[PDB]
RNA sequence: GAACAAUAGUAAGCACAAUCAUAGCACAUAAAAACGUUAGGUCAAGGUGUAGCUUAUGGGUUGGAAAGAAAUGGGCUACA
């Protein structure tokens, strides 16, 4: 009573995959943003937009380094 | 002698949506003492049988948390103050309920629900099938 | 373990919404450490201490007020007003050294 | 030898209640507890929560009524509503006694955001259960 | 065919309270309510019950003076609904400089109002038909 | 800091130390003097440090047929009033 | 000024009804009780105290206000609001055969500001596979699909959710599960023929 | 005031943790994985040691409520053994009794 | 300040006892054990009387608080 969670549903928040769409598909990127993923669904402390925030600032901070992974020898975007 | 008239004036309105059915409530009342959980069972068969739900109450076993502390300030190690915190435990099994029936028969219970006690209630919702399972073929 | 069994294992967590692709356990931390509340964020951890700043404030200020009457304070204020009145006091600040 | 929650005896013209005059092992065999709530149970959290805010009211209440209060007060903490029981000497005038129960029925429910009932028993004097 | 499925009754948060309520009428030999049942605060005359009511009333409204006074020491929250009538008020206006936003806030919180509407006019600011009925 | 003040009952019996030990057998009776002062003797319980007038404590509840607000004494007046205290 | 008044037990009625005295939960006032009540541990030439500035009695909670008179006059105002339990589902036989989906939820009270719970997320979900249209290759597919979440012995799977933070948020989901487990147990994909 | 200017400072701490839950919580996932090359993970270690000493949690010391003592502090009612002895032998806490079994 | 085939002893009360807890008794265990002795331990759980600090005996950051020549108390592993 009093809480709504700003009127979300269970695929707000188990289904997070459309959120993954500005990554490499078949790079270790995917790997690593399935497990995060997969950690947030079964997250019910957190709301739907801190999810979305944390894969947000995952996007930027993948964007923002793109030297180390051009260095690292796997091609990535 | 001075007895108010018309004291009644409630809004009840019935709706087209079906009720709920609920199988099993299963209420755990926890507690420290026997004596008000005995008079909180009693009055809450009372209440029942006054709605006809034909309450089944048994008691499950108690549990005591003990732990040691010391028991001098500074340095006293060897002599050990021991304190006990017992939890009793009753269980009131109602079966063949509505959604309104649970619905009042908690609010009754809750409302007059003693300060050192706590509840746990469990409810078992009745449901034939989704839409999404009765006769698909993908 | 069969082709057909680890084909099924691997549809039962892609069902579930567990981890489908095979990863270690050195891995799952990371998924752990999304699936639970870290441990500065817990209710528990950062609201430990209340706010006795505040408790402080509010007696003293209904103190003053005349509405809480506080016997500690009190009794401190009279023990400080006797030791002023004997003589000892407390120096004022940049002269206790000095002078 | 223990002297926690002991008052010791005098000579014999000590006045005690009935509360210190038994000493705290025969809590829940002779005399119950001054609080009543959830969170000392089993199963059941928030357990700190309430202390503070019982040590809170004991003290708040103390310095509220200086003197006049006779024993300790009586927290029951049922639904979200907590209810103040107290026993105080008829030393203030009434319109005091509603003055300050006015007083502290809106700062405490205000200042914990949750009900607060204050009940006032008045007493002629301190109730003297063994030796005066 | 044989399964029968009732339908549910919507009630008020207060209706079954006030069906409760129904049941028991006015005692005969107690005391008003809002009054202390102990004897040493009962009222004996009409003028007594008076002044207890008056007395109740000043120390309520002397607890929210405090409470609006010092807002910062009930600034924190502890119930999770959220009870807004339980939180401090503020009876200062949000902006100063601006006009338009200084007697909006002034108009709902006397004496200010008309000091609102002399700083707005000092600007040769253009005043609406709106802002103005409220003024008056 | 509130919950670290005790009562004053306690404080005294600790600042007078009249159950001290060395004092059993005797090795007391060189300051021969024992003197616990009351401090709620003559403290009002509506007074308080800002002069703040209560209707219910400190002025009556009714003036004039009218209803007393909530009032505060002049400087001069308070200082007056503490010099009396 | 002093002022002594008697309390409410000169003036109680004998036929006085009880619930207009108590009719909610009260800090039990020794002057509305006309009951004289001795709770205390008695002296050895005394006696157990009275109700008289007794805090024993205010300590314990008091069943004043549920007298069995006032009990079964504030149920008889609760009729209104009940529903009848239809008579065709009295043996849990039939009740298998209609509604075989059970939906455990759990509710919990606690005295205090605070109403969250976490433990009120979990969400339970029994359904006999007794009652289902799977047909063998379905059944047995289905069966490893599920894992130990199914009771061989009682023929009954449970799904048991709390990934999400609200309960009717968990009951979506695990609907949404059963719907996807029926629609997948049918699917039979290339790797199945090896 | 506070207790002591210990429990002063660790209520800074716990504000500071609180504070850099989430920067904390967003780096250790590029460290705690072995999917991702330890080139960046370097780089992460260097991000997550340019962060403030009281950031961490590890800093966080549970005292008591009352007396803020360091040690002997139960968990569950955050009260030190004597306070908590000095509360229940007043019988201000419900349930708690002497043990005699 | 006592003689039971009784010679100045009554005695509130605190102790002991009884009672309570280890969910049936008994037993046992647990708990309790007064007034006082050891100027016994605790200004470092916490507050404190007196005597002392206030650009410091106060308040913040970083780094270190080793090591065993040797003696000994209590436990674990064994010497089959
Ligand atoms: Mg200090
Ligand atoms: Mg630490
Ligand atoms: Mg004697
Ligand atoms: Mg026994
Ligand atoms: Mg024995
Ligand atoms: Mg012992
Ligand atoms: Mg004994
Ligand atoms: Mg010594
Ligand atoms: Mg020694
Ligand atoms: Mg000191
Ligand atoms: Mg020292
Ligand atoms: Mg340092
Ligand atoms: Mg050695
Ligand atoms: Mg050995
Ligand atoms: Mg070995």
């Amino acid at each position: 009573a009093g809480f709504d969670d700003d009127g979300s549903e269970f695929h707000e928040h188990i289904f997070l995959d459309k959120y993954l769409q500005d990554f490499p598909k078949q790079g270790p990127i995917r790997h690593f943003m399935e497990l995060v993923t997969c950690g947030l669904s079964k997250n019910p402390y957190l709301s739907v937009k801190q999810k979305v925030e944390h894969i947000e600032w995952f996007r930027n901070y993948f964007n923002e380094k793109r030297v180390i992974l051009k260095e690292s020898g796997i091609q990535l975007n | 002698v001075d007895v108010p008239k018309d004291m009644t004036k409630p809004e009840i309105t019935i709706s087209d949506e079906p009720d709920t059915l609920y199988k099993r409530l299963s209420v755990l009342v926890k507690g420290h003492d026997k004596a008000v959980l005995d008079s909180y069972e009693y009055f809450a068969v009372l209440a029942a049988k006054e709605l006809g739900i034909s309450i089944k109450v048994h008691e499950p076993p108690r549990k005591i948390e003990r732990f040691t502390l010391l028991k001098s300030v500074h340095i006293f190690k060897k002599h050990r103050v021991q304190y006990e915190m017992r939890t009793l435990y009753r269980c009131l099994e109602l079966e063949h309920l509505t959604g309104s029936t649970a619905d009042v028969y908690l609010e009754y219970i809750q409302r007059n629900l003693p300060e050192g006690v706590a509840m746990e209630v469990t409810k078992t919702k009745l449901e034939q099938l989704p839409e999404h399972i009765r006769k698909p073929i993908w | 373990l069969s082709e057909y069994a680890v084909r099924m294992s691997r549809l039962s967590a892609r069902l579930f919404g567990e981890v489908a692709r095979p990863t270690d356990s050195k891995s799952m931390k990371v998924v752990k450490l999304f699936s639970e509340q870290p441990l500065a964020k817990r209710k528990e951890t950062y609201d430990w201490y209340p706010n006795h700043n505040t408790y402080f404030a509010l007696m003293g200020t209904l103190r003053f007020l005349g509405l809480y009457r506080d016997e500690h304070q009190d009794f401190r204020d009279e023990q400080l007003r006797l030791k002023k009145l004997r003589g000892k006091g407390k120096p004022r600040k940049g002269e206790g050294k000095r002078a | 030898k223990n002297r926690a929650a002991r008052v010791r005896v005098s000579k014999g013209d000590k006045p005690v209640t009935y509360e210190e005059a038994h000493a705290p092992h025969y809590i829940a065999h002779r005399k119950g507890w001054l609080s009543l709530h959830t969170g000392n149970l089993d199963g059941e959290d928030h357990a700190a929560e309430r202390t503070v805010e019982d040590v809170f009211l004991r003290k708040f209440m103390l310095g509220t009524f200086p003197g006049c209060l006779a024993d300790q007060l009586v927290l029951k903490r049922r639904a979200n509503q907590l209810e103040i029981c107290a026993l105080v000497l008829r030393q203030l005038p009434p319109h005091k006694f509603y003055f300050l129960v006015g007083y502290s029925e809106t700062l405490l429910s205000h200042f914990y955001k949750c009900p607060v009932h204050l009940h006032l028993q008045t007493v002629p004097s301190k109730v003297v259960y063994k030796y005066i | 065919e044989e399964v029968v499925i009732p339908k549910k009754k919507t009630w008020d948060k207060v209706a079954i309270l006030q069906a409760l309520a129904s049941t028991v009428h006015r005692d005969s030999t107690a005391a008003p309510y809002v009054f202390q049942d102990d004897p040493y605060l009962i009222p004996t005359s009409s003028v007594e019950s008076h002044s207890f009511l008056l007395a109740k009333k000043s120390g309520e409204n002397a607890a929210k003076f405090i409470i609006n006074s010092y807002p910062k020491y009930f600034q924190k929250d502890i119930a999770e609904p959220h009870i807004p009538c339980l939180m401090p008020e503020y009876f200062e206006p949000q902006i100063e400089d601006v006009s338009e936003a200084a007697l909006q806030e002034r108009i709902k919180l006397x004496x200010x109002x008309x000091x609102x509407x002399x700083x707005x006019x000092x600007x040769x600011x253009x005043x609406x038909x709106x802002x103005x009925x409220x003024x008056x | 800091s509130f919950f670290t003040k005790l009562t004053a009952d306690e404080l005294w019996k600790g600042a007078l130390a009249e159950s001290g030990a060395g004092a059993r057998k005797g090795r007391g009776k060189r300051t021969k003097k024992k003197r616990r002062k009351d401090l709620n003797r003559g403290q009002i319980i509506g007074e308080g440090r800002h002069g703040f007038l209560w209707p219910g404590l400190n002025i009556p509840l009714m003036r004039n047929g009218a209803v007393q607000t909530i009032a505060q004494r002049s400087k001069e007046d308070q200082e007056k009033v503490e010099a009396d205290m | 000024r002093r002022k002594a008044l008697p309390p409410r037990t000169e003036k109680m009625a004998v036929d006085q009804d009880w619930p207009s005295v108590y009719p909610v939960a009260a800090p039990f006032k020794p002057s509305a009780v006309p009951l004289p009540v001795r709770m205390g541990y008695p002296v050895k030439r005394g006696v157990p105290m009275a109700k008289e500035g007794n805090l024993e009695l205010l300590k314990i909670p008091n069943f004043l206000h549920l007298t069995p008179v006032a009990i079964k006059r504030h149920c008889e105002a609760l009729k209104d609001f009940c529903t009848e339990w239809p008579a065709a589902l009295d043996s849990d036989e039939k009740c298998e055969k209609h509604f075989p989906i059970e939906i455990d939820t759990a509710d919990y009270v606690s005295a205090g500001p605070s109403i969250r719970n976490p433990k009120a997320r979990v969400v339970t979900l029994r359904v006999k596979l007794s009652s289902l249209n799977l047909d063998d290759h379905a059944k047995k597919k289905l069966i490893k699909l599920v894992g130990d979440r199914y009771c061989k012995s009682t023929d009954v799977l449970t799904i048991k959710t709390d990934r999400c933070p609200l309960k009717r948020q968990n009951y979506d989901y695990a609907v949404y599960l059963l719907t996807v487990l029926y629609h997948e147990s049918w699917k039979t994909e290339e790797w199945e023929k090896k | 005031y506070y207790v002591d200017w210990k429990m002063l400072r660790d209520v800074k701490r716990r504000k500071m943790a609180y504070e850099y839950a989430d920067e904390r919580l967003r780096i250790n996932s590029l460290r705690k994985n072995t999917i991702l090359p330890k080139d960046l993970q370097e780089v992460a270690d260097e991000e997550i040691a340019s962060l403030p000493r009281d950031s961490c949690p590890v800093r966080i010391r549970n005292r008591c409520v009352m007396t803020s003592r360091p040690r002997g502090v139960k968990r569950r009612w955050r009260l030190s053994r004597i306070v908590f002895r000095h509360l229940a032998d007043h019988g201000q806490l419900s349930g708690v009794q002497r043990a005699m079994w």
